[PDB]
């Protein structure tokens, strides 16, 4: 069905009333969200079905209908854009600068702004709109706050 | 059964609302995908 390039949300009719689960990137025909929002079940698209290609339990990432399309990068300097969609609301931009997740496999660009876990998939943005990566899996912070990763994936 | 709803077009919004800290912090993460604090 839509196949328009845009963000969108992952709903189910499966629990209580119709319930956001996550959120979605579509680019150049491909839908991308996060791994633990689909846990890579097929997605529908109004009467369309979307199936998945690529994904990856580690990265907490999964691609439908080709391989993953997003390969900006943060620049380890600028504010960025969380795109971000939660659940019964309006898709609202914030600008943060990223903090660093330090790992013993190199550095990653963190976002620390809370939001329900089923703003989970939202995209984080350059100052030219492309997606630098997916928010939704980070850390649990000693005051409650959590703080995500700039999820990225790879384009082959 | 999970389905796709549009929420909107991907673009910088000039005059954005900037809000929240940027923290280094020590993480690791496992096998299943987990992060978690590194002390
Ligand atoms: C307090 N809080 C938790 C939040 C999450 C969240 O639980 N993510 C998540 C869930 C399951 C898995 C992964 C990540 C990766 N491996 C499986 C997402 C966005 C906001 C959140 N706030």
């Amino acid at each position: 069905g839509e196949t328009t390039d845009g963000v969108y949300r992952v709903m189910t009719r499966r629990l209580l009333g119709s319930t956001q689960v996550g959120v979605g990137v579509m680019q150049e025909g491909v839908f991308h969200t996060m791994w633990h929002v689909t846990k890579g079940a097929a997605l529908r698209s109004g009467e369309g079905r979307l199936d998945p290609y690529w994904g990856d339990v580690k990265q907490d990432l999964v691609s439908y209908c080709g391989p993953w399309k997003l390969d900006a990068a943060w620049d380890g300097l600028s504010e960025v854009q969380l795109l971000a969609v939660p659940p019964g609301e309006r898709a609202k931009n914030i600008q943060t600068l990223p903090g660093i997740f330090k790992t013993k496999d190199g550095d990653i660009g963190a976002v620390a702004l809370d939001y329900p876990a089923g703003t989970s998939g939202s995209p984080i943005l350059d100052k030219c709109g492309r997606v630098i990566g997916l928010y939704g899996n980070g850390v649990v912070i000693k005051n409650g706050s959590y703080v995500s990763a700039i999820t990225q994936g790879k384009r082959e | 059964d999970m389905y796709i709803e549009r929420a909107g077009d991907i673009t910088w919004e000039k005059d954005a609302e900037v809000t929240g800290n940027s923290p280094r912090l020590d993480v690791a993460l496992d096998e299943s995908g987990d992060f978690s604090l590194v002390e």
